[PDB]
């Protein structure tokens, strides 16, 4: 005496189902990058070159300590 | 499912991907938007079904 009662989607319908494709671009510029990657190579440059004189300057000084107390 | 359809093929919409080398990649992408097409066939589907009998 009751309805006819089945498996059906709901009145309207269902909401939309996505199916293409979605890789956003997500990316700096190649100026950026290449900026970037030279401006650390610089900075590093820099700091070798200050620390590696103070290195040569140290290397002499213990050499001439060497030196004198090589009589 | 598009030139010879049997039971309710001709009654969705759906693309067939179509590569272009005949390799490996690019069979590979058809596979993939092969599952897309069908995800879009399964929405249809699902918002198309009758009642009656099975």
């Amino acid at each position: 005496a009751s309805k006819v009662k089945q498996d059906m989607p709901p009145p309207g319908g269902y909401g939309p189902i996505d199916y293409k494709r979605n890789l956003p671009r997500r990316g700096l510029s190649g100026y950026s990058m290449f900026a970037v990657g030279i401006g650390t190579l610089l900075f590093g440059y820099w700091s070798m070159m200050k620390w590696n004189r103070e290195r040569r300057r140290l290397q002499i000084e213990d050499f001439e300590a060497r030196i004198a107390l090589m009589p | 499912r598009k030139t010879q359809p049997y039971d309710v093929y001709d009654q969705v919409e759906f693309d067939v991907p179509i590569g272009s080398r005949g390799d490996c990649y690019d069979r590979y992408l058809c596979r993939v938007e092969e599952m897309r097409q069908s995800l879009r066939i399964i929405s249809q589907c699902l918002n198309k079904m009758p009642p009656g009998e099975i």
